[PDB]
RNA sequence: CCGACUUACCAACCCGAUGCAAACUGCGAAUACCGGAGAAUGUUAUCACGGGAGACACACGGCGGGUGCUAACGUCCGUC
RNA sequence: CCUCCUAAAGAGUAACGGAGGAGCACGAAGGUUGGCUAAUCCUGGUCGGACAUCAGGAGGUUAGUGCAAUGGCAUAAGCCA
RNA sequence: UGCCUGGCGGCCGUAGCGCGGUGGUCCCACCUGACCCCAUGCCGAACUCAGAAGUGAAACGCCGUAGCGCCGAUGGUAGUGUGGGGUCUCCCCAUGCGAGAGUAGGGAACUGCCAGGCA
């Protein structure tokens, strides 16, 4: 008859939006996330809905660091 | 009849069945009973083989089941059309692929094996082959 | 047991699955301190030795290139369902 | 729903206000806080009046 | 001070020849001693102790102060001794409960520094 | 396990300063003796450096583990500091405290000129 | 007040073996996608702005799937 | 409106597909400084039991997150002032 | 220049555990006391201060040792882009890419700056 399913919210186009080696203007969002699967590097800001964006004009670098083996995002600047 | 005795979730995407088995050599005991074929053996076919080789065997011996039912078949009633939601789960089912050891058996000569094997493999739907455990 | 082997020219699915088209198949033979040697066998021959459990114990001898291997049964790869080897680790001795 | 609105009104005596929410139930204490009044541009103190 | 005194003086030398330690660092210590439920008791004020999680059962919940206890450590432990769990430390049960706490790591050791004091056992 | 739980106290600030790229005047303390390096924004390279196990200090002091001692070193650093011409550090208290020795070790080397 | 033998026995944890998962992952491709560089080739094939639209019932076939009975010349997506 | 899956490892992607949530809460549950670290079990211990609190150990986040799910979280985003 | 110790990094398990040693001159640790500075929702346990009689017991560092964790080929297998084919619910062929698991084996980290002890 009826199926109590039928729902789902809007996609919210999170992801990686600059890939490595991309050139970025200060200000750039470089990957829209939930908490951080990426950790902010150097010259790479995280916003409040953990948002990674370049602080500087530069170069994106994803990079593997620490004793955790975490997946940070820099701006070779 | 085999079936979960509980699950995470109660209805299932239908699937594909591709690829060859895992658990290809009779681990367990002496005998086995493997699949050639590819398709679903439900909880009945299981159960029904089961029945036939443990009456061969005269309750001697030791029998596995190797294969599980844990993939759920939904069916619509007779007499309702397509959508209004998925139906409803009627009976259980393990995916079998080419090479799966569906029985085996242990403490029974292998002529006793092969006759009951070849008893349970008459109920099941998959063409099946007799097989004995390979030292590696 | 005494094996006749040669080695393998080409690697690969593609050319490992023509060895099989032509009852032959794959192996190799590694361990010590010498280069992994790729080698192909004949099926039946094989195959009929390897029913006895001697096979899988005792030390072989893999004749290939007319040398002498002496080796053990490391891992063997059967076919599926079928009655067939697809590979054989051969570790030397 | 439970939380009801109310203004923060400079004490100034600018008119500025904020707005803001309360539980009225759990807290009918009057809500004051220091806040920039932007009319005389100094933090000063606001307190709860009616919205 | 009584106690204190009377640990190194002999109860340091009998138990350096009874497990024949290699040093003084090696033998059990009364690290403190815990009086779980009190202020005419131990002197110090007690700390209310409080529930760690709710239980269906004794009609308690998270944060509730169920409990209470002092942790007398040095001279007012001492002062208050003279007033095996398996390494060590001793527990007498009060018709309250108590607890002594030890730096001897086994359970013999700790049986030999309480009845050393003269412990009733 | 003191030394884990301090390097733990000390983790947040440390990895603050790393951000910034801040010259670090880092701080060790001991039941005995108090030390100060002067790190660069790497974290690789030690500037300067003074301590109460440098007998140089430590043969004009009372006792090496007291607030007497933190100040002569908070003094011997800076001015090493203002010799290379290092003005600007920030302070890393490395989970100790800001209190006592660590205190008195840092008002010295403000008192001397380091700008902190 | 206790205890002690005792089970057609039913048995958690842990350990060793065996499988299974769209809503499992201590692994992890091919492809695809984003960016950079360099040739050749291509009627600028690109982007912007402006004039004029039409169209917003799609169909089958291949591949990946949901649904249905891996029923439908069925149905609903993706992609060619 | 939110979360997951379907969704074919960028984004997006349908069905009267498969599962759940929201229509708030909070002047602290916000800011900052300083500090702290979980579940669960074993051994011992007044009442006290399977489970209260105490002590030690094992364990190592299997906890926690104002409320779903997912992704996060120890430098904690968890806990206290 | 070597050996030891401390601090700060690189690196993030070939680097971590366990288990057997081993070190106190120096350093480190525990340690010794607390009217003090400061501290405990109780407690100098911690934090903090004033110290140096004692011990390396614990911890810590170092060394040894595969019982683990960890790393890990080669070959084969699975999958798969493109083209083609079949008996087309699934496969196969040509070509390109090629895991995961497992196997042999590796494996008891390595390294920069500064300071101090010793030789
Ligand atoms: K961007
Ligand atoms: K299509
Ligand atoms: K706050
Ligand atoms: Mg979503
Ligand atoms: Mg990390
Ligand atoms: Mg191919
Ligand atoms: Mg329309
Ligand atoms: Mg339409
Ligand atoms: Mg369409
Ligand atoms: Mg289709
Ligand atoms: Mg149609
Ligand atoms: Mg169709
Ligand atoms: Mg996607
Ligand atoms: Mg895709
Ligand atoms: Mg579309
Ligand atoms: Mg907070
Ligand atoms: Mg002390
Ligand atoms: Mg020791
Ligand atoms: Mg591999
Ligand atoms: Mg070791």
């Amino acid at each position: 008859g009826s199926t109590r399913n039928g729902r789902d919210s809007e996609a919210k186009r999170l992801g990686v939006k600059r890939f490595g080696g991309e050139s970025v203007l200060a200000g750039s969002i470089i990957v829209r996330q939930r908490g951080t699967k990426f950790h902010a590097g150097a010259n790479v800001g995280c916003g409040r809905d953990h948002t990674l964006f370049a602080k500087a004009d530069g170069k994106v670098k994803f990079e593997v660091k620490g004793p955790k083996n975490r997946k940070f995002i820099s701006i070779e600047a | 009849m085999l079936q979960p005795k509980r699950t995470k979730f109660r209805k299932m995407h239908k699937g594909r069945n591709r690829g060859l088995a895992q658990g290809t050599d009779v681990s367990f005991g002496s005998f086995g009973l493997k699949a050639v074929g590819r398709g679903r053996l439900t909880a009945r076919q299981i159960e029904a083989a089961r029945r036939a080789m443990t009456r061969a065997v005269k309750r001697q011996g030791k029998i596995w089941i190797r294969v599980f039912p844990d993939k759920p078949i939904t069916e619509k009633p007779l007499a309702v059309r397509m959508g209004k939601g998925k139906g409803n789960v009627e009976y259980w089912v393990a995916l079998i692929q080419p090479g799966k050891v569906l029985y085996e058996m242990d403490g029974v000569p292998e002529e006793l094996a092969r006759e009951a094997f070849k008893l349970a493999a008459a109920k099941l739907p998959i063409k099946t082959t007799f097989v004995t455990k390979t030292v590696m | 047991f005494t094996i006749n082997a040669e080695v393998r020219k080409e690697q690969g699915k593609g050319a490992s699955r023509r060895l099989r088209a032509a009852n032959k198949f794959p192996a190799i033979i590694y361990g010590g301190k010498e280069a992994p040697l790729a080698i192909e066998l004949d099926h039946d021959k094989v195959m009929n030795m390897q029913a006895k459990a001697e096979f899988y114990s005792e030390v072989l001898t893999i004749v290939v290139d007319g040398k002498e291997i002496k080796v053990k049964a490391q891992d063997v790869q059967r076919h599926p369902y079928k009655p067939k080897l697809q590979h054989i680790d051969f570790v030397r001795a | 729903g439970i939380r009801e609105k109310i203004k923060l009104v400079s004490s100034a005596g600018t008119g500025h206000f904020y707005t803001t929410t309360k539980n009225k139930r759990t807290k009918p204490e009057k809500l004051e806080l220091k806040k920039f009044d932007p009319v005389v541009r100094q933090h000063v103190i606001y307190k709860e009046a009616k919205i | 001070a009584k106690l204190h005194d009377y640990y190194k003086d002999e109860v340091v030398k009998k138990l350096m020849t009874e497990f024949n330690y290699n040093s003084v660092m090696q033998v059990p210590r009364v690290e403190k001693i815990t009086l779980n439920m009190l202020a005419a008791i131990s002197g110090q004020k007690p700390l209310i102790t409080k529930a760690r999680k709710s239980v269906a059962g004794f009609k308690i919940r998270q944060g509730y102060p169920i409990g209470c206890k002092v942790t007398l450590r040095g001279e007012r432990m001492w002062e208050f001794f003279e007033r095996f769990d398996g390494r060590g430390n001793y527990s007498m049960g009060v018709r309250l409960d108590i607890t002594i706490t030890t730096t001897a790591k086994s359970d013999e050791e700790g049986r030999a520094l309480l009845a050393a004091f003269d412990f009733p056992f | 396990d003191k030394k884990s739980a301090r390097i733990r106290r000390a983790t947040r600030a440390r990895r603050k300063l790393q951000e910034l790229g801040a010259t670090r005047l880092v701080v060790h303390r001991t039941p005995r003796h108090i030390y100060a390096q002067v790190i660069a924004p790497n974290g690789s390279e030690v500037l300067v450096a003074a301590s109460t196990v440098e007998k140089a200090i430590a043969e004009q002091l009372k006792y090496t583990g007291n607030k007497d001692a933190a100040a002569a070193v908070g003094k011997a650093v800076a001015e090493r500091a203002l010799e290379k011409g290092i003005k600007d550090v920030s302070f890393d208290r490395s989970g100790f405290q800001y209190h006592g020795r660590v205190q008195a070790l840092a008002d010295a080397a403000r008192e001397a000129g380091l700008q902190f």
